[PDB]
């Protein structure tokens, strides 16, 4: 079929029942570096299962009036069990990622959301409102965390770039009447064999709803949004002792 | 004799017994194999149906 589904990866797995396949993002895997692309001489690690498995951060609750929300990788997971020791404890880092976002209603609700993948998602600010003053966005706004941050102005998506344009990029919908999860799968994106876990983020992770929820009074109006992932391929490299930030 | 044709194909008289399930040797516990990740769509072994 290909409406059922079951991920599983290292020691966890994730079974769903209004799947709408799997995008492959870029039309490819995530792989390991080569040895002709690569360009430090150590050996690097490679945990495999004890990293590669299924993180849940958090949960959202989505509202009649909710404008949307954005993820920093890997941000998310700095700090988060064997990957984020080992994200603290070297100089580099290297993998891809496996995102799944749940959110299930009933049959009597409705609403759509926009799950998409941007690389190199730089947030802009207002810059003051009338545009003469130099602002930068703040720490809580460039790296918001595992908690999250919530977008200002939606139709821009905080950088002047128009939302309409956001499907170039991999993406899927969850469309209430059709489907209840989403599934995208990213290739290591840099133009760098490695990089920093801690000083770079690769992409950032977008869900805006574009048809506002609606229901009938009496129904249940408490309807969360989860997102879990999990890093695949992951390798790290110039090990010294951990640093905080 | 029989000569009606619901009596020449009749299956009444079997009493030999149907078994669904036959008794295999098992002197040791199971062995357990080699396991990686897989990630598709179609295919659940995890969902059931008590």
């Amino acid at each position: 079929s290909d409406r059922v589904a079951q991920l599983t990866i290292g020691n966890s797995t994730i079974t769903t029942q209004e799947a709408a396949n799997i995008i492959v993002g870029y039309g490819e895997w995530p792989s390991y570096c080569s040895d002709s692309d690569a360009t430090a001489v150590d050996k690097p690690t490679r945990p495999d299962v004890s990293v590669n498995r299924f993180y849940t951060l958090d949960t959202k609750l989505w509202e009649k009036s909710s404008k949307g929300w954005y993820w920093k990788f890997p941000d998310v997971l700095t700090e988060t069990g064997v990957f984020g020791q080992n994200a603290q404890f070297h100089y580099l880092y290297r993998s891809g990622f496996c995102i799944h976002v749940q959110c299930n209603a009933s049959k009597f609700h409705q609403g759509a959301l926009l799950v998409a993948v941007l690389p190199e998602y730089v947030i802009g600010s207002v810059a003051g409102g009338t545009g003469t003053e130099d602002t930068h966005p703040p720490y809580k706004q460039t790296q918001p965390g595992a908690d999250g941050f919530e977008l200002q102005h939606p139709y821009v998506l905080d950088a002047g770039i128009p939302i309409s344009q956001l499907t170039v990029c991999p993406h899927q919908w969850i469309n209430l009447r059709t489907n209840n999860c989403a599934t995208i799968i990213v290739p290591y994106i840099n133009a760098l064999p490695f990089d920093s876990a801690l000083n770079h983020c690769n992409f950032g992770l977008l869900v805006v709803p574009i048809s506002p929820l609606d229901y009938d009074q009496g129904a249940t109006p408490v309807i969360p949004i989860t997102i879990t992932l999990a890093p695949m391929c992951s390798e790290f490299a110039g090990l010294r002792q951990a640093v905080t930030q | 004799g029989d000569r009606v044709a619901d009596v020449i194909e009749s299956s009444i008289g079997d009493s030999v017994s149907r078994a669904l399930t036959r008794a295999l040797p098992a002197p040791t516990g199971q062995d357990t194999q080699v396991s990686s990740h897989r990630l598709d769509t179609g295919k659940v072994p995890a969902l059931q149906a008590a």
